[PDB]
C-alpha cells in the first residue's frame, strides 16, 4: 500500500516578485527567502521552493 | 657500521618473531640492511672507549 | 519573464583517517619535533635454536 | 550592502580551510597506501616463499 | 661500569644453557624419529604381506 500524494502541488507567486518581472524579467523563486538569509548571514537555505 | 658492540650489552625486549624462510635464509639474503652474524661467542663486546 | 528557480550546492563529506579501516594497518603517532630528526632505527637480536 | 561582502569573505576562509583540512586527511590516506605498494611483493613471489 | 660486565657475562652463560637445554630435548625428538624411519617399510611392501 504505497502512500502516494493525493493532490497536485502549486506555486503561487509572491506579490513582491511581480515588480521583478517588470524590471529585468526574472522571477527568482522565493525572493522573500533570500532577503532574510543575507541579513542573518546564513549560507544554506533550509529548503528550496 | 652501526654500533654492534652496544646492542648485545644494551637491555632489549623479548618479542615473538615468526617469519618466512628460516632466519639465516632471511638475514643471509641481506633482506635486512645492517647485519652482523657470528657462529661462536663474541670476545669483542666487553671493551669500552 | 525568465524565472530562475532556487540554486543548489553540494554538501561536503567528512572523511577521517582514524575512521577509515586503512588506519588499522598503522600505529599513528604525533611528534611535534619531527623536523629535526634525520633517521630512526630499531636494532634486532636473534640467537638460533 | 557592505556587510554582505564581510559575511561572504568570512565564509570564503572557512571553505578555503576546510577544503584543505579535509584534503590533509585524505593525503595521509594516500601517502600511507602509497608506501604499502612499495612493501607489497606480487603474490606469486610470496607464494613461492 | 665494570659491574655491568659481571652481570652481562652471567646472562651470556644462562642464555647458553637455555639454548642447550632446549637443544637436548629436540635431539630426543629427532633421533627417536630417526629410529622409526628405519622400522617403517614402504607401504607397498606392508600391504603385499
Amino acid at each position: 500500500t504505497v502512500s502516494a500524494p493525493a493532490t497536485y502541488g502549486n506555486f503561487v507567486l509572491s506579490p513582491e516578485n511581480a515588480v521583478t518581472a517588470i524590471s529585468y524579467h526574472s522571477i527568482l523563486a522565493d525572493f522573500n527567502s533570500y532577503k532574510a538569509h543575507l541579513t542573518s548571514g546564513q549560507p544554506h537555505l533550509p529548503n528550496d521552493s | 657500521m652501526e654500533n654492534w658492540s652496544a646492542l648485545e650489552l644494551l637491555p632489549k625486549v623479548g618479542i615473538p618473531t615468526d617469519f618466512l624462510t628460516h632466519v639465516k635464509t632471511s638475514a643471509g639474503e641481506e633482506m635486512f640492511e645492517a647485519l652482523r652474524i657470528y657462529y661462536g661467542d663474541d670476545p669483542e663486546r666487553y671493551n669500552i672507549h | 519573464f525568465e524565472a530562475i528557480f532556487g540554486t543548489f550546492c553540494n554538501r561536503l563529506e567528512w572523511v577521517y583517517f582514524l575512521t577509515s579501516g586503512l588506519a588499522a594497518a598503522a600505529h599513528a603517532i604525533k611528534f611535534h619535533d619531527l623536523n629535526k630528526l634525520t633517521t630512526g632505527k630499531m636494532l634486532f637480536h636473534v640467537q638460533v635454536p | 550592502l557592505d556587510k554582505i561582502l564581510n559575511v561572504e569573505a568570512m565564509h570564503t576562509v572557512l571553505r578555503a580551510l576546510k577544503n584543505t583540512a579535509d584534503a590533509m586527511e585524505r593525503g595521509l590516506i594516500h601517502s600511507f597506501l602509497q608506501t604499502l605498494l612499495r612493501k607489497a611483493p606480487p603474490y606469486f613471489v610470496v607464494q613461492t616463499l
